[PDB]
């Protein structure tokens, strides 16, 4: 949840 | 149709086109955060047209400046440097990563302070550099292509320059040898945890090789 170096718009 | 079948069918052109284009000039801004006060970024700050945030429910300082008005096709790069020497190579880059003339409009450095010593993204992978197709249509140009390949080869030599310790690139991601920090997943293609197979697909990436070859 908190780690994610997703993309996120 | 689609961003990465635009490059499987333009390969080589592209490539032709970007190897015989001069050097990319990048200015680089000044008045800019150094690493704490990135930190300090909370619900909302701006430098060189680049909005910050240090207030999402992530471990990651966030820099957004506003899109040209193509949809994001998943490639991005990490940075991987020594966990010690997150402030001195955030500090390092700040001209590129804020530069008027950067490709990257978006992308996200790690609060150290937000997670543990030994965690992925302290270890390794503490910046975040996101690629968008520049067209209208969603396609990369070869001009955006080289001026991308350039940026990131700057981001390389300056931290190679200031003597950088490399760090733990993520088991996700791949990099040729002649990158000492920088390394490249697609998003759309990829996951987190990686392995080799993984890597074997990514380094077959048309995007990944225009960056490379």
């Amino acid at each position: 949840q908190y780690f994610m170096t997703e993309y996120v718009a | 149709p689609s961003t990465n079948k635009h490059l499987k069918n333009n390969f080589n052109s592209l490539h032709n086109q970007m190897r015989k284009m001069p050097v990319s000039h990048f200015k680089e801004a000044l008045d800019v955060p150094d690493y704490s006060g990135m930190r300090q970024s909370g619900f909302f700050a701006m430098s060189q047209g680049f909005q910050l945030n240090n207030h999402g429910y992530d471990v990651f300082i966030h820099a957004r400046r506003e899109s040209p008005q193509g949809k994001f096709a998943g490639d991005k790069f990490h940075i991987s440097v020594l966990r010690d020497m997150v402030p001195q190579a955030f500090q390092a880059l700040s001209g590129l990563l804020f530069s008027e003339d950067s490709p990257v409009d978006k992308w996200a450095v790690t609060d150290m302070e937000k997670v543990v010593q030994q965690a992925r993204v302290s270890l390794g992978a503490q910046f975040t550099l996101y690629i968008k197709p520049d067209q209208e249509n969603s396609q990369y140009s070869a001009s955006f292509l080289h001026k991308t390949r350039q940026f990131i080869e700057c981001l390389e030599s300056r931290l190679s320059e200031n003597g950088v310790i490399s760090g733990q690139c993520p088991e996700s991601d791949v990099h040729p040898e002649n990158w000492k920090y920088l390394s490249y997943r697609n998003e759309l293609r990829s996951g987190r945890d990686g392995g080799e197979m993984q890597r074997q697909a990514l380094r077959e990436e048309p995007f990944y090789r225009l960056m490379t070859e």
